[PDB]
């Protein structure tokens, strides 16, 4: 497995010109996928987590931005982490990104957590860059190993029975948490239905209940959907990711939902900060921001 | 690691905190840490091509429904004794992303004498190079550059 | 194929602690093998070279010793090089060694030359380390790609019609240089015969003509064989490698044959220097020695 | 970190009996000796090579093909 050596090499580029690659061996990467997969399967698909915790949204292969997040948030295991998915695609360093994340999951399996995003799906990461990066840097067989691993990622987390976390958002079909718990893994993400919505849906201030999503997949939901969901489930907050937001975090339905996004100046096409939300032992939530310099 | 942060206006005071809410939101200033400028860290990616990726993918899905087998052919002065055609998916298949298929098997040639390769077989890999979702010219160039005992993966229904 | 980027990364470990790896992509390495095979096949199997030229013996995956050769001899294209084989096996970095050499071969095809050693042969480098390196760091299919490449390496060189160069030595079957020119590539190295002998034979002080070789392959040849071959072909010198010698170079049959060896403290089991022989445009030969410090 | 400062040693001796029609020459000039890594700075040993174990594996790969 060689884990500490793998982590050392991944972290060696701290202080290098951003964009510099870390090229692990194919066998090393395979080993990460295989062990992390075992771990994901041994833990619930709907995680039950306790504060203190730091929550991050999309990274999209922006490896040197991920390194900064750990530098300011505290490297595992000094802080506990929950990531909300979308580790791969768009960025040029999906491989370094996902390998470091999987390494820390393997090293600290009770204190480090990764959810599945819509890009942790073969039909999506085939097209938006992760397959290309695997093909160029390794081979297509390694991309298939990643798919097997991704297909076992948990889908949602509940923090101290009060914060519901998933990549996308709610589903018109979601009535009981048991509907999430009963999803068997490995699984692909379908084109429609509960699992799709959890990874794909968006809040929208201009829709009342449920509307159509401009992505051509899943739905949008309004502030009233959020209020009823939280009331039904005795929850305080939905934490999700999935949309670029200018300051890295953005509330919806008052403070009832928050969107987190952790890829600063997203794929060099947006001017946005990244952010993380810290939840302390007493459940005090705060935001720390990652802003590109001018 | 860079550890200096600035502070900005934090979250405003909430006017109506729901009655039995357990979580709290800090009003303290928000800490703002720095990461690289776009000049220092080019976060752009120009190589993402979703239309090319999709055509390749469809061909890969077809190949996975095939029976795959290895063939080794000793290349001689008369070449491999096959001719190839590229075929893609649908009427508007380009020239860019094709499957590569055996058009002819030359009598007395290496492919023929070996016995295994037949007309309409797909050539999936040659000497560890994938021929699934390539140009007919990429494929012809690869096969012409092959030498000695040439390794194929061949696909058949 | 990004040659300059490949060469940069292979050269970036200059000044690093020896033993540090350069991990290229599988595709970059396959591209090095395919491109260099085309060049090898477009050039004669018996090369006809013109001084100035620097001639080097075995490297055996001692990568940082290869870097030292170039640093003291001049990096291509500042100097012209001919290597006499045995790039892989025994050492821990056969991959970096062969990649750099192939890269330079592609980059400077008329100023940089590689002969086949007995270790550029699948049946040998299966068991002496190179297969293991490939399997560990890449995969077995990459190893077979190297075989395709090695099978097309030229076998011998003649410098300015006067210096006959090959890895091993002479053959009792060798009567005309045409017997070498007519060998078709790709080829494996047989267990016996002309092509075996060129890569495997050794000079011996104690043998008269042709003797038994302690290796269990090929033969030994004596001083008289050397004199006869030189007179027959109007040559002045045989330059070969294949045997570790204390000073990096060692004469035989007065100065009618020289053995060159370029891997200092050979696989940590010998105290020997490495050397190269420079031939200038006037056909003046000199030796430069690389000696491990105390 | 490469040591460009070579030391010079006595060169090759002058040959007494040079072959009649020889074209090549051998320099009598001092030989340059460059310093390279000691064994302490560069451990060139390889414990990983096991020719006996590799041969057995190989024999099974050949029986397969
Ligand atoms: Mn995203
Ligand atoms: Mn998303
Ligand atoms: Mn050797
Ligand atoms: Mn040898």
């Amino acid at each position: 497995l060689n884990l500490d050596s793998i982590i050392g090499r991944l972290l060696e580029v701290q202080g290098s010109r951003p964009g510099k690659n870390v090229q692990l061996t194919e066998n090393e990467i395979r080993g990460l996928c295989l062990k992390s997969r075992e771990i994901f399967l041994s833990q619930p698909i709907l995680l039950e987590l306790e504060a203190p915790l730091k929550i991050c949204g999309d990274i999209h292969g922006q490896y040197y931005d991920l390194l900064r997040l750990f530098e300011y948030g505290g490297f595992p295991p000094e802080s506990n982490y929950l990531f909300l998915g979308d580790y791969v695609d768009r960025g040029k360093q999906s491989l370094e990104t996902i390998c470091l994340l999987l390494a820390y999951k393997i090293k600290y399996p009770e204190n480090f957590f990764l959810l599945r995003g819509n890009h942790e799906c073969a039909s999506i990461n085939r097209i938006y860059g992760f397959y290309d990066e695997c093909k160029r840097r390794y081979n297509i067989k390694l991309w298939k190993t990643f798919t097997d691993c991704f297909n076992c990622l948990p889908i949602a987390a509940i923090v101290d029975e009060k914060i519901f976390c998933c990549h996308g958002g709610l589903s018109p079909d979601l009535q009981s948490m048991e509907q999430i718990r009963r999803i068997m893994r490995p699984t692909d993400v379908p084109d429609q239905g509960l699992l799709c919505d959890l990874l794909w849906s968006d809040p929208d201030k201009d829709v009342q209940g449920w509307g159509e999503n401009d992505r051509g997949v899943s739905f949008t939901f309004g502030a009233e959907v959020v209020a009823k969901f939280l009331h039904k489930h005795d929850l305080d907050l939905i934490c999700r990711a999935h949309q670029v937001v200018e300051d890295g975090y953005e509330f919806f339905a008052k403070r009832q939902l928050v969107t987190l996004f952790s890829a600063p100046n997203y794929c060099g096409e947006f001017d946005n900060a990244g952010a993380m939300m810290s939840v302390d032992e007493t459940l005090m939530c705060s935001f720390q921001i990652l802003k590109p310099a001018d | 690691p860079d550890m200096e942060y600035s502070e900005i206006v934090g979250l405003p005071q909430e006017e109506e905190i729901p009655a039995n809410r357990k979580i709290k939101f800090s009003c303290a200033p928000i800490k703002v840490f720095n990461t690289y400028s776009n000049e220092d860290y080019d976060r752009r990616n120009d190589d993402v091509d979703p239309v090319a990726a999709s055509a390749e993918y469809e061909l890969e899905k077809r190949v996975e429904k095939l029976e795959l087998f290895p063939v080794e052919l000793e290349k001689d002065e008369d070449g491999l004794g096959i001719s190839i055609i590229g075929m893609g998916v649908g009427a508007d298949a380009g020239l860019e992303k094709l499957g590569i298929f055996v058009k002819t098997v030359t009598e007395g040639g290496a492919a023929q004498r070996d016995g295994r390769i037949q007309v309409n077989d797909q050539i999936v890999e040659v000497d560890g190079i994938s021929l699934v979702g390539v140009t007919q010219n990429f494929a012809a160039t690869v096969l012409r550059n092959t030498k000695g005992n040439v390794r194929f993966v061949i696909g058949r229904e």
